[PDB]
Order: C-alpha cells, then structure tokens, then sequence
RNA sequence: AGGUAGCUCAGUCGGUAUGAGCGUCCGCCUGAAAAGCGGAAGGUCGGCGGUUCGAUCCCGCCCCUG
C-alpha cells in the first residue's frame, strides 16, 4: 500500500522515545516483528504481478531498520559505559 | 620476592578493566599494570568471564640488597582505633600514608579492617577504620601519649585528604 | 562433496530460519548438589562481492576439512 507516514514514522518516534533496552524491546515486536504492519508488506510481496513498488516497500524497512539500529547500539553504549564505572574499585 | 616496594595507582590501560586496573610504580619508575581484563576483551577473546592479569617489566624493578636492622622494642604496645570519613574516591592509601606521616616514630603498625559506606555516612563518602599499634622505644607508653600520636595522626589526614574524625 | 544457534547436526532449490541434541540460563526436585523431568533464551545460514525491488537459496573469487 502506501504506509510511508503510519509505519515508518509512526516506528521512528516510538524507537527514540525508548530509553531502555526492555522498552525498546518492546517496540521492536510491535513495529518490526513478524506480527508488525510493516512485515505484511513482504507476506504478500509476492502475490503481487515488484520493481515499482518494491525498492519503495524494502525503503520502508531500510528506514525503519537504521532507526531501531542505531538506537539499540546507543542505548548498547549507554548500559556498557555505565557498567565500568559501576564496577570501579579502589585499587590501592 | 624482588625485595622492593610498590605503588599502586589507578590507571586505563587496554586490555584491563578501566576501573579496576593498577599501573605498578618502583618509586616513580612505572613497572607494569595489573587487574582485571576489560569486559569486551573478555567476550571478544572467548575468555572466561572476570579473566584477571599481571605483567611487570622485570628488568625495570632495581635491584636491591639491603642490610636490615629492625627496631625491636620490648615495651607494652597500646592499641588504638580510628574512624576516618573521606570522599568516596579517594584511595584508601593516600589516607594511610596521611595518618602514618602524622603519628610520628611510636606508630609501629597500621592496618585498615573496614570499609564502610550508607545513608549514616553520607552521600559520595565512605569511612574507613584503621587499627593503630603504638609502642615507644624506651618506656611504656601511656594512654595519653599514644592519644596525642593518634590526634596529630588525625590532623595529617585531614590536612592532605580532607578526613573527617567519624562521629 | 559440505560450511546452518556457543558446540555437534537435519532442513529451507528468490519474498515470515522448519527445526532438533548437547550446552547455557531459568523454575520443579535437594539443606545444598549431581542426575532427572519442564520451559526459555539462542540462528548478517563461510568471507568478499556481483545479479535482483529483495539473496542462506542463483552467478564470480577466496578461506576452511576428507
Ligand atoms: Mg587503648
Ligand atoms: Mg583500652
Ligand atoms: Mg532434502
Ligand atoms: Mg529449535
Ligand atoms: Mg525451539
Ligand atoms: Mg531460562
Ligand atoms: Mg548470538
């Protein structure tokens, strides 16, 4: 169809509205899991009689795969950074 | 076994954990690191996890042949505790080394027992509590004598890692 | 001829990795264990690249073992 503005979009700001790791979690099930809308557009890619539609269809999981991407690697960076300082010993 | 001694400071140095890793000083000369491994190394490398490791230069360590001769007095030691408050990053050896510089020549032994940190203390502080030995080489030392060693040990450690007597 | 979860192995011959065993974690069991059941976590499907709207699957090169 055309769910540039309700799928896309509508992932980008529920990605970077998680500030956890188990909140994030969460969005990826519902806006790029098997059950998410914008999985149904390749469970029936190929009932379709391609190449106008598909390169504008796997844009829409390009865009929303960075955004859960590079979220998950900062929020990744967040957790391990606070570790270390979290295991800081007197070592003398 | 090198018959030197050592200092260890707080350092970053791949591929030790940045918080819980020693560089090793023979008077300032640095000798080594020592520690535990950082997390991501261990992962990466297929480690087991809290992998710790140890590597000197040996031949950065001097050589020494020292001549000892300890001063052995005989005389009753009188035994004192003292609670310090400090900032919670500050080492627990610097506040030592404050508390022997202060006690003067009857101090004979320090040791730090405890490490104590909670809502009694305060934030972003931490007490610790030394047992002190006092012991004079010509005398018994009296209860005021090793309280008034113990007071200007108290005061050194306030003036050099701002110690507060623990109430 | 094959390379598939941390390891050991089936499957999928272009558009939701079908799965097991061990191992790991987690509950039952034990004062605590082992063993046992029970369930969960766990898969750019060898690198480098093409072809394609889209590659674990097809094409080129190379690593790997018999
Ligand atoms: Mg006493
Ligand atoms: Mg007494
Ligand atoms: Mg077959
Ligand atoms: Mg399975
Ligand atoms: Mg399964
Ligand atoms: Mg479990
Ligand atoms: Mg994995």
């Amino acid at each position: 169809p055309e769910a540039l503005t309700t799928a896309v979009d509508a992932a980008q700001q529920a990605i970077a509205l998680a500030d956890t790791l188990d909140v994030l979690a969460r969005v990826k099930t519902e806006h790029l899991g098997d059950r998410s809308p914008l999985a149904l557009a390749r469970q029936a890619l190929a009932v379709l009689p391609r190449a106008e539609a598909g390169k504008r269809v796997n844009a829409a999981r390009n865009a929303a795969q960075r955004s859960y991407d590079e979220r998950l690697a900062t929020l990744r960076a967040e957790r391990d950074a606070a570790v270390l300082v979290a295991e800081g010993i007197d070592v003398t | 076994a090198s018959r030197v001694d050592v200092t260890l400071r707080p350092a970053q140095y791949l591929p030790w954990h940045p918080g819980r890793c020693a560089q090793v000083f023979v008077g300032e000369s640095s000798v080594g690191h020592a520690g535990q491994l950082h997390p991501a190394v261990i992962e990466r490398s297929g480690l087991p996890k809290g992998t710790c490791a140890v590597e000197l230069n040996l031949d950065a360590i001097p050589c020494s042949a020292p001549l000892p001769a300890p001063r052995v007095s005989p005389y009753p030691a009188v035994f004192q505790d003292v609670s310090l408050v400090v900032a919670a990053d500050i080492p627990a050896q610097a506040v030592a080394d404050a508390v022997r510089a202060g006690a003067g020549d009857l101090l004979e032994d320090i040791a730090l027992f405890d490490v104590f940190t909670g809502p009694q203390i305060g934030e972003h502080r931490k007490s610790l509590t030394f047992a002190l030995r006092f012991r004079a080489p010509d005398r018994t030392l009296t209860e005021d004598d090793a309280s008034a060693a113990r007071d200007a040990a108290v005061q050194s450690a306030a003036e050099r890692v701002g110690a507060v007597l623990r109430g």
